[PDB]
């Protein structure tokens, strides 16, 4: 896959965790950046999303916990979600063009994590 | 008088209009936008000739 996240493990309620994907030139972050995660028995839970400028709009359901650091250069993008609870316990995806469309973006694969 | 005349014609007159057009089914391409899996975005909409 064009698109690999490295993060994730079996952590004690409360920990941190992170997901690195990264891509190479310049143009291919045109224009719209989001994450997703689907919890088995949970229907999609979008969390925020960001342009190239780096203007961000958070669901206000879950926006307490949310912070986000970008790069250009290297061509990358963060989402740090902390104070690792029970429940995640499940696979994430980072997406590239996100809103171009049904057919205008690429999808991950993600890495298991283990909570108790 | 007697005789043979020619006095007018005949024609059969036809039925049953038949239209035949061929197994032309070939693309039809309304799935993309009608019901995609995935609708698009609201600003970012997919145009497809």
């Amino acid at each position: 896959v064009q698109l690999v996240e490295s993060g994730g493990g079996l952590v004690q309620p409360g920990g941190s965790l992170r997901l690195s994907c990264a891509a190479s030139d310049f143009s291919f972050y045109d224009y719209e950046m989001s994450w997703v995660r689907q919890a088995p028995g949970k229907a999609l839970e979008w969390i925020g999303s960001m342009y190239h400028s780096g203007r961000t709009y958070i669901n206000p359901s879950l926006k307490s916990l949310v912070t986000i650091s970008r790069d250009n250069s290297k061509n990358t993008l963060y989402l740090q979600m902390n104070s690792l609870r029970a429940e995640d316990t499940a696979m994430y995806y980072c997406v590239s063009n996100w809103a171009s469309g049904s057919t205008g973006d690429y999808w991950g694969q993600g890495t298991l994590v283990t909570v108790s | 008088e007697k005789g043979i005349y020619q006095t007018s014609n005949f024609r059969v007159q036809p039925t049953e209009s038949i239209v035949r057009f061929p197994n032309i089914t070939n693309l039809c391409p309304f799935g993309e936008v009608f019901n995609a899996t995935r609708f698009a975005s609201v600003y970012a909409w997919n145009r497809k000739r």
